Protein backbone atom coordinates (compact mmCIF):
# COMPACT_ATOMS: atom_id res chain seq x y z
CA UNK A 1 0.00 0.00 0.00
CA UNK A 2 0.97 3.76 -0.79
CA UNK A 3 1.31 4.56 2.80
CA UNK A 4 3.30 1.72 4.35
CA UNK A 5 5.81 0.78 7.20
CA UNK A 6 5.25 4.24 8.93
CA UNK A 7 3.87 4.08 12.85
CA UNK A 8 1.55 6.93 13.05
CA UNK A 9 2.52 6.82 16.91
CA UNK A 10 6.61 6.96 16.18
CA UNK A 11 7.34 8.06 12.75
CA UNK A 12 4.39 10.03 12.22
CA UNK A 13 4.63 12.29 15.70
CA UNK A 14 9.01 12.02 14.71
CA UNK A 15 9.30 10.02 17.99
CA UNK A 16 11.45 6.69 17.78
CA UNK A 17 10.72 3.50 19.95
CA UNK A 18 12.75 2.70 23.07
CA UNK A 19 15.08 0.35 20.87
CA UNK A 20 14.45 0.96 17.00
CA UNK A 21 18.36 2.58 17.18
CA UNK A 22 19.85 -0.69 17.95
CA UNK A 23 18.77 -1.52 14.34
CA UNK A 24 19.97 1.77 12.72
CA UNK A 25 23.64 1.40 14.68
CA UNK A 26 23.92 -2.17 13.74
CA UNK A 27 23.37 -1.25 9.52
CA UNK A 28 26.11 0.84 9.60
CA UNK A 29 28.78 -1.85 11.33
CA UNK A 30 29.28 -4.04 7.84
CA UNK A 31 32.32 -2.44 5.98
CA UNK B 1 9.20 -14.56 22.37
CA UNK B 2 12.44 -15.18 24.80
CA UNK B 3 14.35 -12.65 26.33
CA UNK B 4 12.48 -9.88 24.92
CA UNK B 5 10.32 -7.42 26.22
CA UNK B 6 6.98 -5.60 26.65
CA UNK B 7 5.64 -3.35 23.20
CA UNK B 8 5.21 -0.21 23.34
CA UNK B 9 1.71 1.36 22.57
CA UNK B 10 1.56 1.55 18.40
CA UNK B 11 5.30 -0.17 18.13
CA UNK B 12 3.89 -3.12 15.89
CA UNK B 13 0.39 -1.70 14.06
CA UNK B 14 0.69 -4.34 11.44
CA UNK B 15 0.80 -6.90 13.90
CA UNK B 16 -1.80 -9.67 13.18
CA UNK B 17 -3.17 -12.44 15.64
CA UNK B 18 -4.30 -15.65 14.11
CA UNK B 19 -6.97 -17.50 15.98
CA UNK B 20 -8.82 -20.76 15.45
CA UNK B 21 -12.60 -20.34 15.54
CA UNK B 22 -14.19 -23.31 17.41
CA UNK B 23 -12.77 -23.92 20.02
CA UNK B 24 -11.38 -20.50 19.99
CA UNK B 25 -7.70 -20.77 20.27
CA UNK B 26 -4.65 -18.56 19.23
CA UNK B 27 -2.58 -20.08 16.41
CA UNK B 28 -0.02 -17.98 15.42
CA UNK B 29 1.26 -14.37 14.49
CA UNK B 30 0.71 -12.88 11.72
CA UNK B 31 1.58 -9.52 9.78
CA UNK B 32 -1.14 -6.41 8.02
CA UNK B 33 0.65 -5.71 4.59
CA UNK B 34 -2.43 -3.66 2.88
CA UNK B 35 -5.73 -2.89 3.80
CA UNK B 36 -7.09 -6.13 2.63
CA UNK B 37 -4.05 -9.00 2.55
CA UNK B 38 -2.53 -10.72 5.80
CA UNK B 39 0.80 -12.63 5.88
CA UNK B 40 1.75 -15.35 7.50
CA UNK B 41 3.31 -18.83 7.70
CA UNK B 42 2.28 -21.88 6.20
CA UNK B 43 2.43 -24.71 8.51
CA UNK B 44 0.01 -22.12 10.97
CA UNK B 45 -2.64 -23.43 8.39
CA UNK B 46 -1.21 -26.59 7.39
CA UNK B 47 0.79 -29.69 8.52
CA UNK B 48 -0.58 -32.97 7.06
CA UNK B 49 1.44 -35.07 9.78
CA UNK B 50 -1.01 -33.21 12.76
CA UNK B 51 -4.00 -33.43 10.43
CA UNK B 52 -4.18 -29.90 10.44
CA UNK B 53 -5.76 -27.91 7.43
CA UNK B 54 -7.70 -24.71 8.24
CA UNK B 55 -9.18 -23.08 6.13
CA UNK B 56 -10.91 -19.63 6.19
CA UNK B 57 -14.16 -20.83 7.23
CA UNK B 58 -11.84 -22.53 10.37
CA UNK B 59 -9.88 -19.28 11.15
CA UNK B 60 -9.98 -15.37 12.45
CA UNK B 61 -7.83 -12.68 12.79
CA UNK B 62 -7.32 -9.98 15.70
CA UNK B 63 -5.74 -6.21 14.38
CA UNK B 64 -4.64 -3.29 16.33
CA UNK B 65 -3.85 -5.92 19.77
CA UNK B 66 -1.61 -4.84 22.35
CA UNK B 67 -2.97 -7.13 25.73
CA UNK B 68 -4.08 -10.36 24.60
CA UNK B 69 -6.56 -10.70 27.55
CA UNK B 70 -8.04 -7.36 27.89
CA UNK B 71 -10.69 -6.52 25.18
CA UNK B 72 -9.48 -3.29 23.31
CA UNK B 73 -12.79 -1.66 22.23
CA UNK B 74 -12.70 1.21 19.48
CA UNK B 75 -8.77 -0.26 18.91
CA UNK B 76 -8.92 -3.37 18.32
CA UNK B 77 -10.86 -5.20 14.94
CA UNK B 78 -11.93 -8.56 14.39
CA UNK B 79 -11.77 -10.27 10.85
CA UNK B 80 -13.09 -13.05 8.86
CA UNK B 81 -11.39 -14.50 5.91
CA UNK B 82 -12.66 -14.62 2.50
CA UNK B 83 -9.63 -16.68 1.20
CA UNK B 84 -6.31 -18.64 1.96
CA UNK B 85 -3.17 -18.91 0.05
CA UNK B 86 -0.70 -21.88 0.84
CA UNK B 87 2.31 -21.52 -1.09
CA UNK B 88 2.34 -24.45 -3.48
CA UNK B 89 6.29 -25.58 -2.85
CA UNK B 90 5.69 -25.27 0.80
CA UNK B 91 7.76 -28.07 1.72
CA UNK B 92 5.86 -29.82 4.87
CA UNK B 93 7.56 -33.20 4.95
CA UNK B 94 11.00 -32.03 5.40
CA UNK B 95 12.30 -28.04 6.34
CA UNK B 96 9.37 -26.09 5.82
CA UNK B 97 10.64 -24.04 2.96
CA UNK B 98 8.36 -21.57 1.51
CA UNK B 99 6.70 -21.45 4.95
CA UNK B 100 4.54 -18.91 3.36
CA UNK B 101 0.74 -18.11 3.51
CA UNK B 102 -1.22 -15.42 2.18
CA UNK B 103 -5.23 -14.60 3.72
CA UNK B 104 -7.64 -12.31 2.13
CA UNK B 105 -9.79 -10.52 4.83
CA UNK B 106 -13.64 -10.06 3.98
CA UNK B 107 -14.12 -6.30 4.16
CA UNK B 108 -11.03 -3.81 4.22
CA UNK B 109 -9.78 -3.21 7.71
CA UNK B 110 -9.53 0.27 8.51
CA UNK B 111 -6.30 2.15 9.12
CA UNK B 112 -5.75 3.90 12.64
CA UNK B 113 -2.93 5.12 14.95
CA UNK B 114 -2.72 0.83 15.98
CA UNK B 115 -3.75 -0.56 12.33
CA UNK B 116 -1.50 -0.08 9.85
CA UNK B 117 0.74 -2.18 7.08
CA UNK B 118 4.15 -3.13 6.65
CA UNK B 119 5.99 -2.38 3.63
CA UNK B 120 7.41 -5.41 1.61
CA UNK B 121 10.58 -5.85 0.26
CA UNK B 122 12.02 -4.82 -2.80
CA UNK B 123 14.99 -6.02 -4.49
CA UNK B 124 17.31 -3.43 -3.34
CA UNK B 125 16.09 -3.75 -0.09
CA UNK B 126 17.14 -6.99 0.60
CA UNK B 127 20.32 -6.57 -1.06
CA UNK B 128 21.14 -3.85 0.89
CA UNK B 129 19.67 -5.23 4.64
CA UNK B 130 20.16 -8.82 4.21
CA UNK B 131 23.51 -8.95 5.48
CA UNK B 132 25.37 -10.66 8.65
CA UNK B 133 25.31 -8.67 11.51
CA UNK B 134 22.59 -6.42 10.90
CA UNK B 135 19.80 -6.28 13.35
CA UNK B 136 15.79 -7.07 12.84
CA UNK B 137 13.22 -7.17 14.88
CA UNK B 138 10.90 -10.06 15.76
CA UNK B 139 7.07 -9.79 17.93
CA UNK B 140 4.75 -11.80 18.61
CA UNK B 141 2.31 -13.36 21.72
CA UNK B 142 3.66 -17.32 23.03
CA UNK B 143 5.88 -18.77 24.79
CA UNK B 144 8.20 -16.65 27.02
CA UNK B 145 10.17 -19.55 27.21
CA UNK B 146 10.69 -23.59 26.65
CA UNK B 147 4.86 -19.45 30.17
CA UNK B 148 2.48 -17.08 27.88
CA UNK B 149 2.58 -13.03 27.97
CA UNK B 150 -0.49 -10.81 28.03
CA UNK B 151 1.25 -8.07 26.43
CA UNK B 152 3.14 -8.19 22.93
CA UNK B 153 6.66 -9.04 23.26
CA UNK B 154 9.21 -7.95 20.88
CA UNK B 155 12.69 -8.53 20.45
CA UNK B 156 16.30 -7.50 18.27
CA UNK B 157 18.23 -10.16 16.11
CA UNK B 158 21.24 -10.19 14.03
CA UNK B 159 21.16 -11.90 10.97
CA UNK B 160 23.78 -14.82 11.01
CA UNK B 161 26.14 -15.87 8.47
CA UNK B 162 24.85 -18.54 5.81
CA UNK B 163 27.56 -20.78 6.82
CA UNK B 164 26.81 -20.84 10.76
CA UNK B 165 23.07 -20.96 9.79
CA UNK B 166 24.21 -23.86 7.63
CA UNK B 167 26.44 -25.78 10.07
CA UNK B 168 24.28 -25.29 13.21
CA UNK B 169 21.77 -27.95 11.74
CA UNK B 170 21.36 -31.23 10.52
CA UNK B 171 18.14 -30.05 8.79
CA UNK B 172 18.78 -28.88 5.07
CA UNK B 173 18.24 -25.16 4.63
CA UNK B 174 17.87 -23.33 1.21
CA UNK B 175 17.61 -19.96 0.18
CA UNK B 176 14.11 -19.25 1.16
CA UNK B 177 15.03 -18.96 4.62
CA UNK B 178 17.41 -17.19 6.89
CA UNK B 179 18.58 -16.88 10.46
CA UNK B 180 18.88 -14.93 13.02
CA UNK B 181 20.15 -14.98 17.02
CA UNK B 182 23.34 -14.33 19.40
CA UNK B 183 26.60 -17.02 19.34
CA UNK B 184 27.47 -17.83 22.29
CA UNK B 185 30.08 -15.70 22.04
CA UNK B 186 27.77 -12.83 22.46
CA UNK B 187 26.61 -12.00 25.78
CA UNK B 188 22.92 -11.15 24.38
CA UNK B 189 20.10 -13.89 24.22
CA UNK B 190 16.94 -13.99 21.85
CA UNK B 191 14.78 -16.02 19.80
CA UNK B 192 11.02 -16.47 18.79
CA UNK B 193 9.24 -19.39 20.61
CA UNK B 194 5.91 -21.83 20.32
CA UNK B 195 3.24 -19.42 19.42
CA UNK B 196 5.21 -16.70 17.39
CA UNK B 197 5.43 -18.38 14.16
CA UNK B 198 3.77 -16.38 11.38
CA UNK B 199 5.15 -13.41 13.43
CA UNK B 200 7.16 -10.66 11.26
CA UNK B 201 10.71 -10.22 10.67
CA UNK B 202 11.25 -6.20 10.51
CA UNK B 203 14.00 -3.96 9.35
CA UNK B 204 13.56 0.13 9.78
CA UNK B 205 14.96 0.75 6.32
CA UNK B 206 17.70 3.25 6.34
CA UNK B 207 16.91 4.57 3.03
CA UNK B 208 13.32 5.43 3.00
CA UNK B 209 12.47 5.36 6.69
CA UNK B 210 9.72 2.43 6.73
CA UNK B 211 9.61 -0.54 8.26
CA UNK B 212 9.69 -3.68 6.08
CA UNK B 213 8.69 -7.45 6.52
CA UNK B 214 11.97 -9.08 5.66
CA UNK B 215 11.09 -12.14 7.12
CA UNK B 216 8.27 -14.52 8.70
CA UNK B 217 9.03 -16.45 11.72
CA UNK B 218 8.97 -20.20 10.59
CA UNK B 219 10.91 -22.66 12.73
CA UNK B 220 14.18 -23.56 14.90
CA UNK B 221 15.01 -26.32 17.72
CA UNK B 222 14.24 -25.67 20.90
CA UNK B 223 14.08 -21.90 21.80
CA UNK B 224 16.78 -19.34 22.95
CA UNK B 225 19.50 -22.45 22.84
CA UNK B 226 23.12 -21.76 22.53
CA UNK B 227 24.82 -22.62 19.05
CA UNK B 228 20.73 -22.31 17.23
CA UNK B 229 19.64 -19.99 15.50
CA UNK B 230 15.69 -18.95 14.66
CA UNK B 231 14.98 -19.08 11.09
CA UNK B 232 13.02 -17.31 9.24
CA UNK B 233 10.73 -17.23 5.76
CA UNK B 234 12.70 -15.25 3.10
CA UNK B 235 10.46 -13.06 2.10
CA UNK B 236 12.00 -11.52 -1.43
CA UNK B 237 12.68 -14.27 -2.45
CA UNK B 238 8.65 -15.16 -2.62
CA UNK B 239 7.58 -11.97 -3.95
CA UNK B 240 7.05 -13.71 -7.03
CA UNK B 241 3.98 -15.81 -5.65
CA UNK B 242 3.15 -12.81 -2.81
CA UNK B 243 2.93 -10.50 -6.19
CA UNK B 244 0.89 -12.98 -8.01
CA UNK B 245 -1.82 -14.16 -5.32
CA UNK B 246 -2.42 -10.43 -4.80
CA UNK B 247 -2.50 -9.60 -8.20
CA UNK B 248 -4.77 -12.23 -9.44
CA UNK B 249 -7.36 -12.31 -5.97
CA UNK B 250 -10.54 -10.68 -6.02
CA UNK B 251 -8.76 -7.08 -5.80
NA1 LIG C 1 20.40 -19.32 20.17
Amino acid sequence: EADCGLRPLFEKKSLEDKTERALLESYIAGR
Amino acid sequence: IVAGSDAEIGMSPWQVMLFRKSPQELLCGASLISDRWVLTAAHCLLYPPWDKNFTENDLLVRIGKHSRTRYERNIEKISMLEKIYIHPRYNWRENLDRDIALMKLKKPVAFSDYIHPVCLPDRETAASLLQAGYKGRVTGWGNLKEGQPSVLQVVNLPIVERPVCKDSTRIRITDNMFCAGYKPDEGKRGDACEGDAGGPFVMKSPFNNRWYQMGIVSWGEGCDRDGKYGFYTHVFRLKKWIQKVIDQFGE
